[PDB]
Parts: C-alpha cells; sequence; structure tokens
RNA sequence: CGCAAGACGGACCAGAGCGAAAGCAUUUGCCAAGAAUGUUUUCAUUAAUCAAGAACGAAAGUCGGAGGUUCGAAGACGAUCAGAUACCGUCGUAGUUCCGACCAUAAACGAUGCCGACCGGCGAUGCGGCGGCGUUAUUCCCAUGACCCGCCGGGCAGCUUCCGGGAAACCAAAGUCUUUGGGUUCCGGGGGGAGUAUGGUUGCAAAGCUGAAACUUAAAGGAAUUGACGGAAGGGCACCACC
RNA sequence: CCCAUGAACGAGGAAUUCCCAGUAAGUGCGGGUCAUAAGCUUGCGUUGAUUAAGUCCCUGCCCUUUGUACACACCGCCCGU
C-alpha cells in the first residue's frame, strides 16, 4: 500500500564529550506528521555500544548506555544512560574454585544524578598456591564488600557524572578497590559491573551543551 | 545389594540439598545427584569462523563464546550418552575422562 | 498390586465403611 | 568460486542409516597450504587430488 | 529514503536473532533497537512445522534480511543472538549458526557478537512436572 | 522504552559448612543461641542410657485471613494408539506463597541407636591453636591478612583388609564373638491373612498411635554364580541382512 | 515345422526371494529317474553383465560391559473387581 520507510528520516546519534569517538551511529523516524513529531520520537531510546567504539584505545566488554535527551539540527544528543560488561567477560570471569564478591551502592553525584552502580571481584590464588580452592571466609567477604562499598561511594558522591564518567571508562574504581582489598584476601578480577542510573535531575539544555564539549 | 556407596550421589553430611531442574525433560533432580556439564564453546561454529572473521569490520576481533551450564537426570544423561554404564570395578573411577 | 495402591484401596474401602456405620 | 588443487591425506569413513557418503581430508598446495576436511562421493583413491571450486564447503561429522 | 552520508564508511544496525528450537527469528532493527527494518524468521520461508527451525530456513531468512538492509542503506550489522532463554534452554537452536552464516555470506559486514538469551537471577518453574516430560 | 505484581535467589555452589532431625544460600542491621579450639580459670561426680511425659518435625492435606506471578492434582479440549478419560501438547480449579490454628506422616535412609575404651597406613579438606625457610599487601622501624612446609585437637569424607569380621555384597567398623559378659534404650522370631478386624485413644476431617484372630501355605526371602533375554550401551560381521 | 488366424502386443496389489565377474540373467546340452520317458534336479559349456568395494537402519550372528523378580530360560515371568 505505502512503503513507510519512504516517509523516515536518518539521524546523526552524538556521544558525550567523554568519548574520543563522536558519532556513534545513525538512527531513523518517521517524519513529523500531524500529532506525532520527530522530536519527541526520539527522546528515550538508548544506545548499547562498546566501549572500543566510543574510545579507541579501550577495552571491548565494556558497553555504556547512552541516551538521547533532545534533538536539533538532526543530530541525536546522548547522555551517560548505564555501564554494563559483555554477557561472555562476566561468565568468564566466574570460575568454580574462587569465591566471588559482589556489592551495590545507590550513590547520587553532586549535579543530582542517582546511581546504582555493581561492583564486582573475585579471589585470586597466589602464584605458588598448592591448594585447589582459594575461598575467603565470611568475615573477609564483609570487609571486602564494605571496602567495595566504601571506595564506590568515596568515588561517586563527590564528583559529577562527567568525572564519575571519565572514571568508569578505565574502570578507575575497581582498581582502586582491587589495591584495597590487597590485604584482606588478594582479589582477581574487581570490576564496576553495571552502572543504572536511578533518577536523573530536571532536564537543563546548558548542561547537555557543556556535555557535548 | 548397594550400587554405589555414595548412593549416586555427592551428599555428606547434610540432610537436604536444593533440586534443579533437567535442561532436556525438566526433571527434579537433586543438586548433588545431578549430572553437570560446563559447555564452553565458540558462537560461531568452526566452519563459520572464517566467513564471519572476513566480514568482520574490526580486525583481530576475537570471536565471543558460550558459557551453558547444562543440568542432567540420569535417565536423559544416560540417554544423551553424556555419562555410560560402566563395570563393578571401573564404576569406582572418578577421574574425568582424559579426552 | 504396587503396595502404595494397595494401601489406597484398603484407605478407601475404611472410608467407605466408616461412611456405612454411624 | 575458485578453481583449488588439493591432495588427500587420509579417508576417514562413510556415513549414514546405510552408508552413503565418503569422508577425506583436503589439503591445498597453493593456498597458503592448510588442512581442510570435507565429505566426498565415488572413487577417490589413496591421496589422490581433490578439486575445490570453493573453499567453504565443509563436513559436518556425525 | 536512505543514508547516502560518507559511502565510504559503514551503515550498522543490530540483528536480533532469536533461534529457539521452533523457528529462528533474524531482525535487524536500528541502532537503539526501537525502528526496526526488517524481520524475516524461518517460518515464513518453509511451508511445514519441522523445518521452521532448520538451518535452511535460517539461512533464506537472514539473505532476505540482508537483501532488505542493502536495498534501504544499512551496510554493518551488530550481533545480538539469544536463546529461548528464562526458566527454558539457554542453547540457540539449530538456525543461529546458519543465519549468522548467511547474514556474513551475503555482502553484510559484521560487527560485534552477544549473547543476550535472558537469564534469570531464579525464576518461576519450568512448564514439566516434578518428573519431567516422560515422552 | 518504562510501569506493576507475586514467586525465586542461577552461575559462585564443592562427596564443602552449620543444625537434634526436618532443614538451611541476595545485601545490611538487630536479637538470642551454638560447636570446636585455647585455658597452670571455677565446681568437684554433678554422669550414661532412658518407662511415664515433653519440644521440634519435609511434602501433601484441613479450618479461617490475605495474596494469587509461575507451575499445577481435578477438570476441558487436541493428539500417532485396536482401545485414554495415560504417557505428549494447549488451557486450567484447588493447591503452590504469606499470617494464625491443626495434622505428626516419608525410601523422615548411612535402609546402620546412644555413651565409653582399644585396633593399620596415606593424602587431602573445614574450623581453632602452635611452630617454621621463604613469596606477596598499606609510608622505610612490627604484628596481621593471602600463600608455603609442618604438628595438635574436634569434624564432613576418600581406604586395602590375609588387622579383623561377614552368607556374601561389602564394612577400619558392620572389627576387638563358641577365645562368646563395658553400660543402656528400642526392637525381630517362616511366608500370607495384615498393619486387616475389633476395642481404646488423638484429630474438624483426612487420618494418626496401640493392634489380633480364624484361616492358608512349603516355602517366601537375602548375597553371589553361569546362562538366556533386554524396545540397554561399546566394538565387529553376513546379499540365507540391508543399502 | 510350415498357412502369417492377431493375444493389457514395449519395467508390474499388499508382500517379498536370489545375487558382487566369467555374479545375475538369457541359452541350449548331458547325467539321475528311464521304455532315446523332464515342466525336476545334478552338472556342462555359450552370450554376457547395470550396480556395489559400504553400513549396522530392517533380519540376524559374534569376541565385551551392564540390568533382571527369567532358568520350561521373553512364546519367560507376572498384576488386577
Amino acid at each position: 500500500v505505502v512503503d513507510p520507510f519512504s516517509k523516515k528520516d536518518w539521524y546523526d546519534v552524538k556521544a558525550p564529550a567523554m568519548f574520543n569517538i563522536r558519532n556513534i551511529g545513525k538512527t531513523l523516524v518517521t517524519r513529523t506528521q500531524g500529532t506525532k513529531i520527530a522530536s519527541d520520537g526520539l527522546k528515550g531510546r538508548v544506545f548499547e555500544v562498546s566501549l572500543a567504539d566510543l574510545q579507541n584505545d579501550e577495552v571491548a566488554f565494556r558497553k555504556f548506555k547512552l541516551i538521547t535527551e533532545d534533538v536539533q539540527g538532526k543530530n541525536c544528543l546522548t547522555n551517560f544512560h548505564g555501564m554494563d560488561l559483555t554477557r561472555d567477560k562476566m561468565c568468564s570471569m566466574v570460575k568454580k574454585w574462587q569465591t566471588m564478591i559482589e556489592a551495590h551502592v545507590d550513590v547520587k553525584t553532586t549535579d543530582g544524578y542517582l546511581l546504582r552502580l555493581f561492583c564486582v571481584g573475585f579471589t585470586k590464588k597466589r602464584n605458588n598456591q598448592i591448594r585447589k580452592t582459594s575461598y575467603a571466609q565470611h568475615q573477609q567477604v564483609r570487609q571486602i564488600r564494605k571496602k567495595m562499598m566504601e571506595i564506590m561511594t568515596r568515588e561517586v558522591q563527590t564528583n559529577d557524572l562527567k568525572e564519575v564518567v571519565n572514571k568508569l571508562i578505565p574502570d578507575s574504581i575497581g582498581k582502586d578497590i582491587e589495591k584495597a582489598c590487597q590485604s584482606i584476601y588478594p582479589l582477581h578480577d574487581v570490576f564496576v559491573r553495571k552502572v543504572k542510573m536511578l533518577k536523573k535531575p530536571k532536564f537543563e539544555l546548558g548542561k547537555l551543551m557543556e556535555l557535548h564539549g | 545389594t548397594k550400587k554405589r556407596r555414595n548412593n549416586g550421589r555427592a551428599k555428606k553430611g547434610r540432610g537436604h540439598v536444593q533440586p534443579i531442574r533437567c535442561t532436556n525433560c525438566a526433571r527434579c533432580v537433586p543438586k548433588d545427584k545431578a549430572i553437570k556439564k560446563f559447555v564452553i564453546r565458540n558462537i560461531v561454529e568452526a566452519a563459520a569462523v572464517r566467513d564471519i572473521s572476513e566480514a568482520s569490520v574490526f580486525d583481530a576481533y576475537v570471536l565471543p563464546k558460550l558459557y551453558v551450564k547444562l543440568h542432567y537426570c540420569v535417565s536423559c544423561v544416560i540417554h544423551s550418552k553424556v555419562v555410560r554404564n560402566r563395570s563393578r570395578e571401573a564404576r569406582k573411577d572418578r577421574t574425568p575422562p582424559p579426552r | 498390586m504396587r503396595a502404595k495402591w494397595r494401601k489406597k484401596r484398603m484407605r478407601r474401602l475404611k472410608r467407605k465403611r466408616r461412611k456405612m456405620r454411624q | 568460486q575458485p578453481i583449488k588443487l588439493a591432495r588427500v591425506t587420509k579417508v576417514l569413513g562413510r556415513t549414514g542409516s546405510q552408508g552413503q557418503c565418503t569422508q577425506v581430508r583436503v589439503e591445498f598446495m597453493d593456498d597458503t597450504s592448510r588442512s581442510i576436511i570435507r565429505n566426498v562421493k565415488g572413487p577417490v583413491r589413496e591421496g589422490d587430488v581433490l578439486t575445490l571450486l570453493e573453499s567453504e564447503r565443509e563436513a559436518r561429522r556425525l | 529514503l536512505g543514508p547516502q552520508v560518507a559511502e565510504g564508511e559503514n551503515v550498522f544496525g543490530v540483528c536480533h536473532i532469536f533461534a529457539s528450537f521452533n523457528d529462528t527469528f533474524v531482525h535487524v532493527t536500528d541502532l537503539s533497537g526501537k525502528e526496526t527494518i526488517c524481520r524475516v524468521t524461518g517460518g515464513m520461508k518453509v511451508k511445514a512445522d519441522r523445518d521452521e527451525s532448520s538451518p535452511y530456513a535460517a539461512m533464506l531468512a537472514a539473505q532476505d534480511v540482508a537483501q532488505r538492509c542493502k536495498e534501504l542503506g544499512i551496510t554493518a550489522l551488530h550481533i545480538k543472538l539469544r536463546a529461548t532463554g528464562g526458566n527454558r534452554t539457554k542453547t540457540p537452536g539449530p538456525g543461529a549458526q546458519s543465519a549468522l552464516r548467511a547474514l556474513a555470506r551475503s555482502g553484510m559486514k559484521i560487527g560485534r557478537i552477544e549473547d543476550v538469551t535472558p537469564i534469570p537471577s531464579d525464576s518461576t518453574r519450568r512448564k514439566g512436572g516434578r518428573r519431567g516430560r516422560r515422552l
């Protein structure tokens, strides 16, 4: 009857200034017709893009959720919306003869963003270990989890979203936790496993403009 | 007559073990008794590895793997030939197959 | 006959018997 | 669909309910020689030359 | 009509391959996932219940999907392969590999490959009884 | 992209831990408890087993009140079958979840009472303690945490057994038994009838506990050995097989 | 044996039997039986061979392990008003 792609415009998706790569791809929407407008149709769609496609010298197992906030000049302007690890990476770090320690905090930044950071760490076998299994005791696991939560809170609640994502890009918080927990039980693969945004402040166009450079 | 000293399961010093579901039939089988296979397989089969590699946008992509933990009841594990019946003497051998 | 089913049949017999006896 | 000359290295065997296909392994001579396996039909003698009109047909084994 | 910008570069879509043991889905969509380009299943390529999940039906579906995406301007694809998941099986069906190979073989460029089958932290009861399905 | 509901707590998760057993796995906090270890602390036989009594006791089930995702007895259909109203599939009610009150039964199993002595070896593992080269982590003066090599105590297990014992299977206990006595509780006496009838007793009910006999029978049964058979696996073979 | 009097006149219900090179099949001939009695059998040549150098799917067999309440040995044994 009517070809629906003949009435569709293509749009450019832009990453925030925290990433070396700016244009992360293209996206579609039906043209503004009657009640429905194109800009509203592109205002909540989330792009999960591998970090290696965002930064040219980074790891590919880290994915960032970028959500478009507003569209001007047929460019879609995105913001940090979440971070995750690839399923294969997480499944690869879960081995059978070690303890996995997980922690999570709900911590707000200085610009009103409320985040839920998930940290995962694994017990490391020493280079001369003859014992098959390396297990942390329950109090050791509790201390490691407390250190994880404390470090995440210290690393999030004092900076705004920009510096939080800048720390996430090389996972500074995970390396800090791995360093801090070395004297309780040597940890193996410490990562901020997942970041999900619980609530955001009211939209500010100028803040988003300063965000995209 | 007692066929196995461990009664075909790996439960010592505890009363109850939580059940799981066989991946084939969905039978309720205790976790200690169930036969567990950890399959780490490439998402791209070896026949298709070269064709996917050439069509890759990124050079040196190293394709991801699949991590699936398989739980089996005794009936389905025997039928699938994951385990076989053994002699009265070879039954005691707990060493995994050298492969 | 399976012993469980023999017990079930006996229990149904007893249920009917206690139904008829008041 | 290039034409490549490859030599049979080993004959595996037959397959099917009654047996209707033959398995050999052929190695290239002028394509950065590597070992590729492929099923085959008919008299393909001991270490003959099997011609690959294509480098992607494999043998699904068992 | 389509993106005719920077002909020398790739236009990336996302192919959601749903390979259950009943049939296989070849679903190419926008980068965000909200807009869909084309979805061709193995069931609209074979007129029989059994071959719905066959590798050949998946190859046909992937060929049609790639043809439509090429005629719609998309040049490269990110792969998000999933099995049924949930409390049911986590192994992709027979058509996943053939669909992916048909996408690669028909002039499409493959990006990142990711497995996204729904995995419960723990689930509800499976459809079988406590004695399983006995056929 | 969100939103809401209940259910569950994967991977980590182990012949690993805890609990009297049933049973127990997301974080954190509170509350009370507990074993082992350490002790040149205290009391000084206060102990072991236990009729009567008592606490707890999977699942299913019952009566109220919430909740009711998923699965799902019953039921309704759809299905190759000679015949399902079975196995399979789509739905689906009580239930499955929680809060009270009942119920007191499981292949509730290690089919092995508890307490105490003695009797081989070895490698691990969990907890506590002790000793010791060295390797790693918090400013360069130390403990301590993670490893490493050991010793002691309790624990879950991995063991020949021609110590020894058993009918053997097998068991370091199922040993220390005609060379028969450490203490003590429960409990069996060929197979059926039968855990039935009856009486009592508990329960709302379902049912639970205690529990015969007449009669009937030469075996029933346990372990193992050979064969035969298997719609059991592995490896071969045959145009009286197939392709 | 001849008059040429014209018979679905050119790969076959369900079920299947035999067969791998001088197999099969066609074709005649000789022995036995006998009175030179053959449509039978036992041999012999002659023409001459499509397909397959495999498998354990059907029917079975064998060299193992395993289960058994079978040993008259699965055509077994056995449960139910």
